[PDB]
């Protein structure tokens, strides 16, 4: 069925900034029923009067809740490296973002975890037929 | 003494490299007997004190290292071709009335100051040059044969069969008009800089200086364009002031259009000439009259450029993982399906928008990527293979300008 | 089972700044269904314009609810005393603080008190098979 | 002393074993005199100052064993199988004209193979003093090789994973391929293993000494291969053992997996192998071994590795059997093969009912249907990491009791019969991009 | 777009008085939502009593926070080289100052530089509809 | 990443007027998120009339927040000591001054002491790619 | 712990210069999470035109918020007594203090009083471990 709301593939890579060390495209799992969460436009508006909308530079964030691997260190999710992550729904549409860092890391208790990434830019892939 | 003492070890000196750098440039034209590199060998060339000795003492390679030395004072690092002289060479005679002045290289590069004949063919790139990868390539002689020759090799270089190894060249055609003109092939491999007649200075030393020029400026940029008094400003050349024009303003007009450089005075005491155009030789396609994807000389470096970073970012698939069909990837499992490698392969294609390419005008139709098992017709496709086509856009830059005064 | 997400041991090291008497290590138990939460990466990072990251120094924190210890002054759980905490999950995880300090201590019952351990370190065991 | 009276005990030394053995590799070749280890006899080597001790210094052993250390850094044990020089010395001399005579130090066709290089030209520091013409062409050539064939006693029931020869022998290369064949015998247990081997030569007669071996991965080295080719057939054994052990899936491909690192070679502009041939050499099951940055002139660049694939070409009588090209298929098959045989295990002295399958309560037994769900699960918690996702599990996986696969009264009670068809992973090979800078 | 206001292009070229390389015009990019803000009349007034004013000359001044380049010297922003600024906004207006000159530098973090501008006139485009 | 802001390297120099003792280079630790501010150009430019500026020579200033070393005197820090500050960034930057010295001493609490270097000149290194 | 930040002991001696009355030492007491500030360089800078600096003769200042003691009258804590103070911090340094005079007395709750205490010089422990 088409209609169907959810994610079917999640893909991180860690890439040390110390070291230069990739590890990945590791696979990983959902804690619970909360879906990753988006926001593609770069461009944040902010209200003025009588239509006027202030357009200011801003980021592209991503929040992923997942679980942890077990091969890799929990440092490696909370802000010590480079994300590299990529999901797939189950309608096709794919989120890429290349390049993150986690701004604001919360505690975990070393199952699950939420990232908060940060990227310039978030790719769209749109499955067939667009516009 | 002082300090020196052990640790710190001091040295004065007066020549001496920096860095080994990157950007190798290959040059090629013929050494004296006094040199003592060996012929038909290629190597690297580190300053120019020891170029005297290796290469001899007023030889044409000697003067277009210089020359090369000259215009980069950093950012490419040299590699030299020496060719013996003809066994059969016969040597330029000049003579002058008040001293009679002989060429030091026999040949027909004796011919072009202001008669020698029979210039070598070696035809032998394929063993000489067999695996390096050299970015732009130097000919030092207006010999059709080498050009065709060169020209034929680096055309191999590009061919679809073995792994490319990009690479372009630079040659000059001294002479009149009709004689220029028949000179001209439609390969875009070479880029023909046109000279006048009545051209002062040495041939081989402005090809040398502004392919130098060209490689130097390039390098890791391979989007600008040697052109105008700023960016190509040969400032190691410098030639008498004259108010006969080389060539008429039509005359350059025409050699603009049949793909040719032409070259400049900067003030019409000596000035130092400046391109025009850095366009190549590429007036028609296979059959198609009229095509501009090769015309300028950045377009080969963009495409060159944009192949080995494409070549370079697929490597990480490299027996990774493919669950194409199949189903979706399992937990802890390392690897991706075709439509996760389209993904990151467009992430990369818009990344890299503002450097290789312009904007774009579908990616989701520029670039199309397909599993190998199923583009061929039925039972033709084979498993373990791909597929990727990319319909990329080059950048543009400025012309002309079209001012159009009147007062009141 | 491997597939296990639970606490197994919980040993605290109580030190007295005072006197330097050394206290345990001693187990204690969980006052509830609550786990131990983690933050190990050394270094924050605060969200800014258009991709861009500010890295500054933070600290490497923990929350800890635990039963107090009869034998132990309740004073030596807020503050009051060296900790030196080591946590060991089910699944093989043992996560290793020394020198820590107890930053806002909060009104405790007598009997369960929650502790927020702040040190400039945690190191992970990563059970066997890493990256 | 200084608080180390009981409890502590120091034994600082430069020079300890760490790992808990693992994943096996054997190691045979030809040992210098000097050495005190007994020939013809398998031995564990422990660390790398042992070795000098062991097998002397110089030999062909003792700088295969220092090259596996150098790749393997841990998560292997190394044994090695000492071996005498053959009764005719006939050492291999070489001549150094400058004049600098050089003899080989263990005799045979193993000492024909050495190139020495000078780093000539301009090289910036490199820079040689006027003169000094250095020249290599030989003297003589070394020849007889020992033929041991003596694993059915030496090695009798020790499963060893990777077995490294160090020598072309072709007559060696083929007992030890026999040998490996027949522990894949159905009349005993078996031992699953694969061996590694170098073929060095011209085009023309490395194809002629390849086979139809499924259990060896025949290594194609060109005629003016720098580097001393039982080093490089080393350190690739090695790294394939390392990088499987626990994960025998990997394929050693690419600049991330596939890299030789210890194993340096100069800078060359010549690539060995021509391009054509290179892929005349992949088609027939060839290990294709290249160098990781070609460009021109430099420094020294680690080899580099295609194809991790076996030399196996043919079926029993047909062409295409792909069912062991790729050398990850065998240790797929090992690996499948061995958890299988593990799992079964419980059902040994185990209580089975066929005629009245209702067990009675607080009996501990089952029934062949039981037995068939089980295995069946067993097969569907191994998928991604021994089988692919799968076919069609109610047909590949039969179990069946001898009663109803034999003829009147030919069965017998207790005996069963399982018949299964699984799928290895799949992975990627090309891509085949095609560019087009339209306007 | 229709009426939204901000900054979308920025060019400066540098000038040294010294040397006289000349570097750009080279884009920027802001690092704040903070908007340029201009000052165009070369005069100011003075108040005087009943209604009159006094006219003495001025300068026309701009100021322009923008983020570093790291291609770029840090003493160029801050008036060690001439400045040649344009600018255009979203509404499509474009201002144009030429042969600037920085005259009240403030310590800078090395990303982030205010300049205070002054010059002799200010240039506007006045998208198409004027008067 | 490349897309950071911070420092990652602070090493002072104390040369004492008195004995000539040399003391350093020390590794410094940042105590809170404020970076080390820095100006550059040697030069002022006071405003003049009708687009004209009075350069005049001036010094080019400092302030750097850091932790004291509990192994240096208070004093050094306040201007009884040279200092030779350098400065790395995550980004590459490297900022060098010598025959500094603190020109406004402000009461210290004896943990962390922020200082106002006065120098002739602070040399960039603009990591590779310039101009 | 060996890394703490705050103050352990407070030690002041009143003498009256009138009188010549010596109440002290008397253990002192933090009115709030504000700790003693220092200057103990004794000589200060100005800055002048390139890297010149001016020195000129100043003193080694102290402000020190307390609480005042019943037993002592609260004009010995403004300004008509002479205080030999004495405070060690929690890392071990001392911050030895005689002769001082308060310089600018303000408005006190009878409870809190902020010293500014003036000094030729300050004395330092540098806890062992020094230069």
């Amino acid at each position: 069925c088409n209609k169907q709301n959810g994610v079917k593939n999640i893909l991180i890579t860690f890439t040390d900034c110390d070291t230069q060390e990739v590890i990945g495209p590791i696979s990983h799992e959902q804690p619970d029923d909360t879906l990753p969460t988006y926001k593609n436009c770069a461009w944040t508006n902010t209200a003025l009067t009588n239509g006027y909308v202030q357009r200011s530079a801003s980021n592209a964030t991503m929040t992923l809740p997942v679980v942890r691997d077990l091969r890799v260190p929990l440092a490696f999710y909370q802000g010590c490296a480079q994300v590299d992550v990529q999901v797939e729904k189950f309608d096709g549409t794919v989120m890429t973002l290349t390049e993150g860092a986690v701004v604001e890391p919360e505690e975990s208790d070393g199952r699950s975890v939420t990232m908060n990434i940060v990227a310039s830019e978030i790719d769209e892939l749109l499955p067939p037929g667009s516009l | 003494d002082a300090l020196s003492d052990g640790f710190v070890r001091l040295c004065i000196d007066p020549s001496l490299n920096f860095f080994g750098e990157g950007c190798k440039i290959l040059v090629e034209g013929q050494m004296t007997d006094d040199g003592s590199a060996t012929p038909d060998a290629v190597t690297c060339v580190t300053s120019e004190l020891d170029i005297i000795e290796r290469f001899g003492q007023g030889s044409v390679l000697t003067e277009s290292l210089r020359k090369v030395f000259c215009t980069c004072k950093s950012g490419v690092s040299v590699y030299a071709l020496p060719r013996e002289d003809a066994a059969a060479g016969v040597k330029a005679v000049y003579t002058l009335t008040i001293i009679t002045l002989t060429a030091r290289n026999a040949g027909t590069i004796g011919n072009h100051l202001s008669a020698g004949s029979v210039n070598p063919t070696p035809n032998d790139y394929a063993t000489v040059v067999n695996e390096c990868c050299f970015a732009v390539y130097v000919l030092s002689s207006d010999d059709t044969d080498w050009q065709e020759n060169l020209r034929d090799w680096i055309r191999s270089a590009w061919d679809c069969s073995k792994p490319q190894c990009f690479g372009h060249g630079y040659v000059f055609n001294k002479g009149t008009l009709g004689q220029v003109l028949a000179d001209g092939d439609n390969s875009a491999e070479l880029s023909r800089l046109a000279l006048p007649t009545t051209y002062p200075v040495l041939p081989y030393l402005t090809n040398a200086a502004y392919g130098a020029l060209s490689a130097c400026s390039t390098c890791n940029n391979p989007e600008l364009n040697i052109q105008g008094q700023t960016f190509g400003l040969l400032s190691c050349i410098n030639m008498p002031e004259s108010c006969t024009p080389g060539w008429t303003f039509g005359e350059v007009t025409q050699l603009q259009a049949n793909g040719f450089v032409v070259s400049g005075p900067s003030t019409t005491n000596y000035t130092s000439p400046y391109i025009y155009n850095d366009v190549t030789n590429y007036l028609r396609d296979e059959k198609n009259r009229p095509n501009a994807t090769f015309r300028d000389a950045s377009s080969r470096r963009l495409a060159a450029a944009t192949g080995v970073a494409l070549a370079e970012f697929l490597q990480q698939f490299n027996g990774l993982a493919v669950f194409t069909k199949n189903t979706n990837i399992r937990t802890g499992i390392i690897g991706t399906n075709p439509r996760l490698m389209l993904g990151k392969i467009r992430k990369w294609a818009q990344d890299n928008v503002g450097t290789l390419f312009s904007e774009f005008d579908n990616i989701n139709e520029d670039i199309q990527l397909l599993t190998d098992f199923e583009v061929q017709p039925k039972c033709v496709g084979q498993p373990g293979i791909f597929h990727l086509n990319m319909r990329y856009r080059p950048p543009v830059r400025g012309a002309r300008i079209n001012v159009n005064m009147a007062p009141a």
